[PDB]
C-alpha cells in the first residue's frame, strides 16, 4: 500500500523544532533533546578515538 | 524471570558462581571486558567461570503505527533514564548537606559541655 | 537458591526483536522472488 | 535488630517521597531548558568540530567506499548479462 | 558455523532519516520487482 | 581477507566444510595431498570437500537493527552505574540521618542542662 500510494509514514518531526518558555509538554521535549545531545557527544568521542582507522579498515 | 543488570528478561542468561545471580551473556561479558569482577558482589570473576543456564512471544495486536509506537518508547526511555540520575544527584547532594549540620552539630556540644563543666565548678564552690 | 531480582527493578527490547522477525520474512520472499 | 529495621523503614518512606517529587514535575522548565542551551552550545560546537575534523578525513575516505560501491552495481548488472 | 561499517559522522537521524529510508528502500524495490 | 595457514593474503580462497575458515587453494590442497585432514580441527577433509539476488556492502536493515541492540545494551549498563551508586548514597543517608536523629536527643538535653545549671547556680 505504502509503495503503490507513493507515501512513506511520517516519523516524529518533534525533537529538531521545540520551544522555550513552553509548558509540561516542552519539558519533557527540552529534557529530550539533553540525553539524546549526551549521548550523541559519547557518540561523536568512541568514533573519533579510532577516527579514520576504523573507515580505511572497511 | 529478569537479568540484575538491564531489567529485560534473558533470552541467553548465564549464571556467575562467585554470587548466585543470573545475569544476560551479552552485559556480563561487557561488565568483565571492562573490569574482572561481579557488579553485585565485586568478587574476583573471569568470562570462563560463568555457566550458560519460558520465552513467550509478543503479539501487539492487529504497521505505520508500530513505527510511531517505537519512537514513543525510546523517546519514554530516555526519559526514564534521566529522571533516575537527576535524583540520584540530588540525594547525594541532599547527604552532603547532612554531613555539614553532622559534624557542626557535634562541635556545637562542645561548648555546651564547657558551660555544664564551668557550672559544676561554680555549684561546688 | 531464591529468585535474583536486586538492584533491577520488575515495553521496547521486544519491539526490536519484532522488527527482526518480520524482517526475516521480508528476505525469504524477495529471495523467492528473485529466483523465479 | 530493631534499630537496624527501623532505619529500614524510613529509608523507604523518604525513597517513596524522592520517587514522589520526581513524578510531579514530569520557575523549573527555565532552568533545564537553559542548561539545554549550554548543552547545545557546549555539545554542538564539539559535535560540529567533531564532524568537520571527521569529514575533511571522511568525506575523502567516504568518496573512496562510495565509489568503489557503485563499482559492485556495474560489475553486478555486467555479471548477470553474462550469465544470460 | 565458520566486518566493519564505519557509522557515519552525522549518526535522532538513525530512528528518523535512517530507518524510515530503509522501509522505503524495501517498499518501493520489492512492488516494482513485483512490476518486473 | 587473510589466509589461516601461511598469513597471506591468498589469491584463490576455498572455504572448508568441516573446519570453516577461509585457506588459499594452493596451500590446503598440499595439506590435503600431505594428509587428508583440515588443519586448525584435524577432522577428515578431502579436496572435493573444500569449495542470482544482487547483494550490497554492509553499511550503517540488519546492520541498523544490530546497532540498536548497541545502543540499548550499553544504556542498560549506564542504569546500573546509578542503581548501584544510589543503594550506597541511600544507605549512607540512612545511617547518616539515624545519627543525626540519636545525636539531637542530646542536644537537648544538653542546653537543658546547661541552662538548668545556670537557673539553678544564680538563683542560689
Amino acid at each position: 500500500a505504502l509503495y503503490t500510494e507513493y507515501l512513506k509514514q511520517r516519523n516524529n518531526k518533534k525533537r529538531r523544532t521545540p520551544d522555550f518558555n513552553d509548558d509540561d509538554d516542552t519539558l519533557f521535549l527540552e529534557e529530550y533533546r539533553r540525553k539524546y545531545p549526551r549521548i550523541d557527544t559519547s557518540r561523536y568521542i568512541p568514533n573519533e578515538s579510532s577516527e579514520v582507522s576504523l573507515l580505511g579498515i572497511v | 524471570m529478569l537479568c540484575a543488570i538491564s531489567g529485560k528478561v534473558p533470552r541467553r542468561p548465564v549464571l556467575s558462581p562467585k554470587s548466585r545471580t543470573i545475569f544476560e551473556k551479552s552485559l556480563l561479558e561487557q561488565y568483565v571486558k571492562d573490569t574482572g569482577n561481579d557488579p553485585i558482589t565485586n568478587e574476583p570473576l573471569s568470562i570462563e567461570e560463568i555457566v550458560e543456564i519460558a520465552q513467550q512471544a509478543s503479539l501487539t495486536e492487529s504497521i505505520p503505527n508500530l513505527l510511531t509506537s517505537l519512537q514513543n518508547e525510546w523517546d519514554a526511555i530516555m526519559l526514564e533514564n534521566f529522571k533516575l540520575r537527576s535524583t540520584l544527584d540530588s540525594l547525594t547532594k541532599k547527604l552532603s548537606t547532612v554531613m555539614y549540620e553532622r559534624d557542626a552539630a557535634k562541635l556545637v556540644a562542645a561548648q555546651l559541655l564547657m558551660e555544664k563543666n564551668e557550672d559544676s565548678k561554680d555549684l561546688p564552690k | 537458591e531464591i529468585v535474583p531480582s536486586a538492584q533491577q527493578a520488575s515495553s521496547i527490547p521486544n519491539l526490536l526483536t519484532s522488527l527482526q522477525n518480520e524482517w526475516d520474512a521480508i528476505m525469504l520472499e524477495n529471495f523467492k522472488l528473485r529466483s523465479t | 535488630x530493631x534499630x537496624x529495621x527501623x532505619x529500614x523503614x524510613x529509608x523507604x518512606x523518604x525513597x517513596x517521597x524522592x520517587x514522589x517529587x520526581x513524578x510531579x514535575x514530569x520557575e523549573s522548565r527555565m532552568q533545564h531548558i537553559t542548561q539545554g542551551r549550554t548543552s547545545m552550545k557546549i555539545q554542538f560546537k564539539t559535535a560540529m568540530p567533531p564532524t568537520e575534523v571527521l569529514l575533511e578525513s571522511i568525506q575523502s575516505k567516504v568518496e573512496s567506499i562510495e565509489q568503489l560501491q557503485r563499482k559492485l552495481q556495474h560489475v553486478q548488472p555486467l555479471e548477470q548479462q553474462n550469465n544470460e
